[PDB]
């Protein structure tokens, strides 16, 4: 059959994709593009409105001496110019980050013991449901105890709420189902049994604070805001004195002792509080993506939906804005989720492994790393050599290095069922690639790639960690594009081949199995396409409180 | 001793000092001169008395461009520096004639302060140096002039800046080679958060001593971090000895052989020849017109390779008298030596990787800056475990004035005060002597 | 020194670029004046600007390393540090980015080289930059269709060639003349128009590009078929992996 | 004339302000309130649309057993229910914080030296203008060098730009004036002369990044975003190689060596990066507020506009959300900028000092502290005693303590011209108050107030600091409402009395003297009123990129 | 044994390693002491408690005399125990990173 990227290349260029030559310089510069034309017009209007020059196509060098390409969002039939995938211009991408930033998981297990052992009161599914009615009033920013409280406008905060989950089926049945993330309904039978066994009779809340507040403030606001309103709702629903000594146990429990942040805080050079992108470990990002519970029959689809999630978040919003800014890093990321290119390379590797070893049956060792990562690397590099349109599409070496290495790493992990040998395959891919084409990425691309082999299996203090625990603050990874979202994919890859319900934390997995989220985490690439078409409706807007 | 290795030790002119000293006599854990340098860096504070006086007279305190109109205080601090220094010493010391030092410099404009070690032996860390020194000078100034209760908080701002509203001593007119513990990239990193320009300032741009001071600090940190424990200890000690202390005169002799006309490439060829000669590597396999080399002692191959890398920086950046190319040497010495031999490069690729990010962050819009503003605690340059930063110290020492952010620009106060301390300024001298002195106790 | 493993023409070409004893094939003649124009750092007849005083007017204290390392002439004089940057087509340019950095640090002194996918750069003291640049431009490091001198707006390494076989250049610094078959440099490397263009000669024909290229490709010599070169790369990966774990 | 708060009291209650008795319980609960009624309806629509209960007025205790009051925004004729002053419901308040968060000051003095000394190129007002045209194209997120760049939608980022200022009038006048904050135009002559003497020949950029980016990301994004696009603009405008060694000096200069952040980073318990509210010292907040250059004839008006700025930011957004969240702290802050109450007490104190000492003429000592703070404390408390309506309005003890002590502290500093003795008067006020009424604030209100006397004049490591340099991270102040914005007014007070152009940083003062800001910093209380009326148009919205 | 490493509720399915550490505590503690001490007769202390379930470790004062602060105590102890465990059961290169995660947690990502 056609390689999976052929349709995309046929749509971008007049030439068949194998053709080696083309025409430049005569396309009218920026005038070839509907979107640049939109921006030149908007810059003239912006500058005149505010009395300060702004966007001007005559500053600097004249874009559009080559074809300004459309991109197919992979797995979709949507084609858009790349500006439409910039996080600033795409509301689905912004909302994806807001839904993670504004979420925290907070246990009710210590809380319930304070209720019985220190207060002498009883806890039941009825008392739980009453608490949940209470907190769903209080969490968006409304009052339950004091007179003369002012409150947030419920429509501005319509996206904030609290649900619970628990491994105990009969308890989950006895709590009102509006508040319940039902593990039996959201997951296929095998995965549900795994996740219920992990959670046991524990009961966990999934708290989402309002997008408007997350945007006004920061990620470190999320667990504090959650704890204030869990605290007020505990006082109210369980009829305790409104501020006594035991109240401090619930604060401590909800803020520190039974909280799971999405991200941990960062060191001073990159100072940031909790629930910022650099604090999210790769295994949690794989678990936040919900492709695993829908596409489990296709481990490639599951792994690559994770790669899309992480490439956008870590490269476009995190590295390309929080850690830098400006025009930023859209295409360093789009390479990993457009034109079905990473898909073509990764299905090849999956077929390779399935045929030779069987998924997860390969020995977990360096012989497997050498065999699989090498075969898959050569396959990917061969496609750029055989289709000059493909090479001109993914034009920056960094893009090609991440795509080819991601296919090699995920395929290696499909063979071994272990992420750490997947990661060794990623590094081997880079070294092969660098020797094959006498180039790799941008000037500082392979800092971590040259530390890479030696640190995969290290045990030393700031070197050794299983891949699932690493993240954007792992020292070698803390600076550069074209790595982090692909690493989240390799973390997912063995788990997907094994059919594991989660990669690193089953609570985070369940916590996003929720159709009341604004972003649909079961279909990350479809959501990016929806935002690119200006069809996605984000939370957090101030239209209700501003003039017509 | 735990290891069998011995090394020959040489001075900064490349002449023999002591033959066959046990490797562990240069260990941070055993060497008393390394102890003295670490304790000295812990307890030494540069005081800018002229800076304090100017801050007070203008009310410019609390950080860049800040001023509080109406708060000016005009105090003759520099004219009265003897009495103020004497009163501060009385507070800083624990007992009369202990190891407290307070010495005026620049005619009373600066003061060198060494806080007594007994304060640190009942402290968790190192912040007693700036905190005890600041408060003793604040109190000494208040007492000197009988500054009133209403005004004295201005003397505190002039001395220690916007702390504690800022986490750091923002706007302070005292300086240390350490920075505050909250700024560590990881626990155990404090001796790595020391700017390359500070090291080069302290050693007066002498290239070998800058390399020695830098290696001593970086490898002493690898012990504090736990990296030099167990399986890796000998690798770290051999790197100290060969890359930082010119063990067996190897760095010296490679620079001598290549200084006239040589390049990074000619240095590599000479190092590989010397490793084969000494038995550190051997031919393992013959491919087509290509010899694959092997070693039965990776820590030793690493050390030789690390000596060649320092020699290659000295040759390349020395020929330019421009420090910027150190990021290129650190990369391509390692990339070249791997394909030349079939053996892994210094620190198993970690120097090469450090150098890739360091090249990028010393030639791009995104961060970093010139070679002198880096250190082993910097996110760009923390990755190699002691084998990259000492080359940067060497390169900066050799720079004839190509940098805007040079030691003169960033490190003047440090240079005037810390260069005064012998063991800081000439550590290759004292560390070798101390090793020779304890050679039969290891 | 052996430089590089492998039994292809590509591997031999990589060795040759690195080997200072290998005489690079000179393909075209370029005048001094024209190398200076192409660089764009100074005007013809302009004196070398200085960034610091000459070394001898400095009288710096004693340092055995400094004493032993001869400064390059630009360093003595206090020359600015300046640069030249090249882009190489993946469609068989003779030189390529890592090939250049590796070769420059074997062949040249006092050199700060950077490699990237779309450009490769060296910086060094002004007068020495001029002499090196002349060799970079006159020899088989450079083909005027498949290589480009570009200090900004470097896009083109991975693009389809134009109908003339020229690599894409957003700023069109190098213009192929359809009537003459020769390429002329009409702008300097930062893209400013030159008073008079500089002849760079005829592009290399397809068979000579294949002979000289240092890139591996399925339609030239594929790296996967250079099995000894692949072996060494895998070896280094394995030895780095085991070394970082337990020094075995 | 009447006490300034009489009109407001007459608007809020049917009874005359002096009357001790009223009617409760017959008002219909929430039904009395237009706003509560809008929220109950919104609650119903939200819950029905999403399938999860939300705002419900029957959860917990029934609001509105007393009169739910309107509040007058002080210095205005605008009366609103307190919900319209909650930061979540008020776009002016959100924009005031976004305009601070997205600003950084970046000198051009080290940069111009790298150009001349390291690159050997000339700097003139024309090269600076060409650089400013370039950076105003790039800063919002648009390209100047590379081919095939995707870019931000100029209309989404219309609020981002760069201006410059300098103390040298002849240089200022040669740079294109579209880009120049003109000190002679924005400041009265004597303040202009002070500010120009401070800046001298220095040239400084004021950089504002897009509000949409600031909301998606965090405050620490601002200096990095600014630096990347200053760096690209230096490359382009001065014609350098695009990434050479010198480029790094421009990065280090823009990011570190000549940057002024609005806020410094915070320690780990409260981990946050730069440009978060906890890092903004009181003297900078007084300088951001622009009341000083408009209202300089009236030191009370300048000082209490600073109080309004700080009480909203530090108590509503910072302590009430970043550090806690939920319903939060609207009225702890509104006590300081509504009903003309703090204004009445502060004009009383200013008149007392005028008559006894003359402004700035009192000896700077404890006799002055004891005199002025005790008199003004007695005046304010006497008003709550004399007018039961006033006591029912500022119903929380903390509210009263902050207002009475702010009038006492500002008045003390009007006398002495020194903020330190103003601060000692603030603590004395608290001690007198606590004894007068046998109550002060909430459970934890006077932690800093009992440390407070002994730390005013301390010189020890984490105790001693002039008030201008203190802020929300000074240890004793790090937790509690009802202090931080008042201390910003006390820091303004002696400078307003002295007629000083700035309190702590003249660059920060000039940086906000700019009518291209979205929020109007010359009239903070007027803008809070406009937002409460749903008449403020914030920047950052995604309407252009979402469904019609 | 359970692959529960890296923080509350964290697990990596497929990474489980079943090692008899407590049963071999004496050997493992001695091997760790040899790495932690500077010399044979210094003030290093390593003592088993709770039948080998716990160890009291006192890192030699000499290491602190040439350290800026106090983190050598956890980092030197952690690495000595990680290495003693790997060496006790000949844990493979592929698996050893799990022992490091069990001993020191999610650092340096956290
Ligand atoms: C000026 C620098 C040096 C630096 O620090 N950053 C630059 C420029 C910076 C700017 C360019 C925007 C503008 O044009 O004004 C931005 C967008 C970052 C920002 N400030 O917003 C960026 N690069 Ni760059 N940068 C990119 C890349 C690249 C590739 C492009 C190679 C090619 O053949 O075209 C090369 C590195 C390499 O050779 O590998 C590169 C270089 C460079 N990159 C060279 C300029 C190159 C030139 O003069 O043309 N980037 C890429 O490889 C792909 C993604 C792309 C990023 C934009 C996106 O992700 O959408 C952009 C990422
Ligand atoms: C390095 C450090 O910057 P400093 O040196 O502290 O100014 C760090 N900046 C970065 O790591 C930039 C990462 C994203 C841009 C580069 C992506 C590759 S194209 C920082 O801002 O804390
Ligand atoms: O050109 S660099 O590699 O420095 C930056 C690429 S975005
Ligand atoms: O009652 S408390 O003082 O604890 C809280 C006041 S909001
Ligand atoms: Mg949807
Ligand atoms: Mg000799
Ligand atoms: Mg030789
Ligand atoms: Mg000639
Ligand atoms: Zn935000």
């Amino acid at each position: 059959a056609d390689k999976l990227f052929i349709n995309a290349l046929k749509k971008k260029f007049e030439e068949s994709p194998e053709e080696k030559k083309t025409t430049f310089y005569t396309l009218g510069g920026w005038k070839q593009s509907e979107r640049k034309t939109e921006f030149v017009n908007a810059g003239k209007e912006v500058a005149a409105k505010r009395g300060i020059p702004q966007y001007n196509p005559d500053i600097g060098t004249p874009l559009g001496q080559r074809v300004l390409m459309p991109y197919q969002v992979s797995t979709t039939d949507t084609y858009v110019e790349g500006d439409d995938l910039h996080f600033v211009n795409n509301a689905a991408m912004q909302q994806m980050w807001d839904d993670i930033r504004r979420t925290v998981i907070v246990g009710l297990n210590h809380a319930h013991a304070v209720i019985e052992k220190r207060l002498g009161k009883e806890v039941t599914p009825e008392t739980i449901t009453h608490y949940l009615e209470t907190v769903n009033h209080a969490m968006p920013g409304a009052a339950v105890v004091q007179e003369h409280m002012v409150e947030t406008h419920p429509a501005l905060v319509a996206d904030s709420y609290v649900k619970v989950f628990t491994g105990n089926d009969e308890i989950a049945d006895e709590i009102d189902p509006a508040f319940v993330i039902d593990i039996n309904k959201q997951f296929p039978e095998d995965q549900a049994e795994t996740l219920k066994a992990e959670v046991g009779d524990g009961i966990w809340q999934v708290v989402r604070i309002p997008t408007i507040v997350s945007r006004t403030c920061d990620g470190a606001t999320t667990s504090r805001w959650s704890a204030m309103q869990i605290g007020m709702s505990m006082i109210s629903a369980y009829k305790q004195a409104a501020g006594e000594a035991a109240t401090g146990d619930f604060a401590y429990a909800a803020k520190h002792a039974e909280v799971i942040h999405m991200g941990t805080y960062l060191p001073v050079r990159r100072a940031r509080g909790e629930n910022e992108p650099g604090g999210v470990p790769f295994g949690y990002l794989a678990d936040i993506c919900q492709s695993s519970r829908v596409n489990y029959e296709d481990p490639v689809r599951v792994s690559l939906d994770v790669v899309a999630t992480g490439a956008m978040l870590y490269d476009q919003i995190w590295l390309g804005s929080y850690m830098s800014g400006g025009v930023g890093f859209t295409q360093y990321a789009t390479a990993a989720y457009t034109d079905n290119i990473l898909d073509d390379f990764t299905y090849f590797g999956k077929e390779y492994v399935e045929d030779k070893y069987g998924l997860c049956e390969a020995p977990n060792n360096m012989d497997t790393v050498l065999d699989v990562a090498t075969e898959v690397t050569f396959y990917g590099l061969e496609q750029y050599e055989e289709y000059p349109a493909l090479l001109e599409d993914q034009f920056g070496g960094s893009q090609r290095a991440a795509v080819v290495a991601a296919a090699a790493g995920c395929s290696t992990a499909f063979a071994t069922g272990n992420a750490q040998t997947g990661l060794s395959g990623w590094y081997l891919s880079m070294y092969l690639h660098k020797e094959q084409h006498s180039r790799l990425g941008f000037y500082g691309y392979d800092l971590q790639d040259q530390c890479g082999a030696s640190n995969v299996f290290s045990i030393r203090g700031d070197e050794g960690l299983p891949l699932e625990l690493r993240g954007p603050n792992y020292p070698n990874y803390a600076m550069n594009v074209g790595h982090q979202g692909e690493y989240a994919g390799i973390s997912q890859a063995p788990h997907a081949a094994r059919g594991d319900a989660f990669v690193f934390n089953p609570l985070v997995k369940i916590a996003f199995a929720d159709d009341n989220l604004v972003f649909d985490f079961t279909n990350v690439r479809g959501e990016f396409a929806k935002g690119a078409l200006r069809e996605f409706e984000p939370a957090g807007e101030r239209a209700l409180i501003t003039p017509a | 001793a735990k290891f069998e290795d011995k090394v020959d030790l040489y001075d900064d002119r490349g002449n023999l000092v002591e033959e066959q000293v046990p490797l562990e006599a240069l260990s941070p854990l055993r060497n008393p001169a390394i102890k003295s340098i670490v304790q000295g860096i812990k307890r030494t504070v540069a005081v800018n008395l002229e800076g304090i006086e100017n801050a007070l007279k203008t009310a410019k305190v609390g950080g860049p461009a800040c001023k509080i109109m109406g708060r000016e205080l005009d105090l003759d601090i520099v004219g009265n520096a003897e009495s103020i220094a004497a009163a501060a010493k009385e507070m800083i010391q624990v007992t009369e004639d202990d190891d407290t030092n307070v010495e005026l410099l620049g005619g009373g404009k600066r003061a060198l302060v060494q806080v007594p070690s007994a304060r640190f032996d009942v402290a968790a860390e190192y912040s007693a140096a700036p905190l005890v020194t600041a408060t003793a000078f604040v109190q000494a100034i208040i007492n000197e002039f009988d500054v009133s209760m209403y005004d004295a908080n201005m003397v505190k701002a002039a001395v220690l800046g916007r702390y504690p509203q800022s986490v750091e001593y923002m706007g302070a007119n005292i300086a240390t080679m350490l920075d505050i513990p909250q700024k560590l990239e990881g626990p155990g990193y404090a001796l790595r958060n020391i700017m390359v320009n500070h090291v080069v300032a302290a050693t007066l741009k002498n290239t070998l001593q800058a390399a020695a001071l830098s290696t001593i600090l970086e490898q002493t940190a690898m012990f504090e971090m736990g990296d030099a424990v167990g399986a890796f200890e000998r690798m770290h000690l051999l790197g100290l000895a060969y890359q930082g202390m010119n063990a067996d005169n190897l760095v010296f002799d490679l620079v001598k052989a290549n200084g006239k006309e040589g390049t990074v490439g000619s240095v590599i060829a000479d190092l590989v020849e010397r490793a084969l000669e000494d038995g550190v590597i051997k031919v393992e396999k013959e491919l087509t017109d290509y010899k694959v080399y092997g070693t039965d002692d990776l820590a030793m191959w690493n050390a030789y390779a690390a000596a060649g890398l320092m020699a290659a920086t000295m040759v390349n950046q020395g020929a330019a008298r421009a420090a910027q190319g150190v990021s290129s040497t650190l990369l391509y010495y390692n990339d070249l030596i791997e394909f030349e031999t079939g053996l892994p490069s210094v620190d198993f690729g970690k120097v090469e990787g450090t150098a890739v990010g360091f090249s990028f962050f010393s030639h791009s819009i995104y961060g970093g800056g010139g070679p002198g503003i880096f250190n082993g605690n910097h996110i760009v340059t923390r990755h190699s475990k002691g084998f990259a930063i000492p080359c940067v110290a060497a390169a900066m020492a050799l720079d004839a004035g190509t940098q805007m952010f040079s030691p003169e620009a960033t490190s003047g106060l440090i240079k005037e005060v810390f260069s005064q301390v012998d063991e800081f300024r000439e550590p290759l001298k004292y560390v070798v002597e101390a090793a020779a002195e304890i050679k039969n106790e290891i | 020194a052996q430089y590089y493993p492998g039994t292809t023409k590509v591997a031999q070409n990589r060795r040759n670029f690195c080997n200072p004893e290998y005489e690079l094939e000179k393909l075209r003649e370029i005048s001094d004046e024209d190398v200076v124009k192409i660089l764009g750092h100074r005007a013809p007849g302009e004196e070398y600007p200085s960034v610091h005083p000459p070394l001898e007017e400095m009288d710096e204290p004693e340092d055995a390393i400094r004493e032993m390392v001869e400064p390059i002439d630009g360093a003595k004089a206090g020359d600015r540090v300046r640069y030249i940057q090249f882009t190489d087509s993946m469609y068989f340019a003779p030189a390529q980015p890592y090939v250049r950095s590796r070769a420059y640090l074997c062949r040249y002194r006092g050199a700060d080289a950077g490699t990237l996918s779309g450009r490769q750069i060296i910086e060094t003291r002004e007068r020495d930059l001029e002499k090196i640049s002349k060799e970079l431009l006159e020899t088989e490091f450079f083909d005027p269709a498949r290589s480009g001198v570009r200090g900004k707006s470097v896009h083109g390494h991975s693009l389809r060639l134009d109908e003339d076989g020229m690599m894409f250049d957003m700023l069109r610094r190098q213009i192929y003349n359809k009537d003459t078959g020769r390429v002329e440099m009409v702008k300097n490397q930062i893209g400013d128009e030159l008073d008079e263009p500089v002849d760079l000669g005829e592009p290399l024909d397809e068979e000579t590009l294949m002979e000289k290229t240092t890139i591996y490709r399925v339609d030239g010599e594929a790296y996967r078929d250079d099995v000894e070169a692949v072996e060494i790369m895998q070896r280094i990966h394995v030895l780095r992996s085991q070394g970082g774990f337990n020094l075995e």
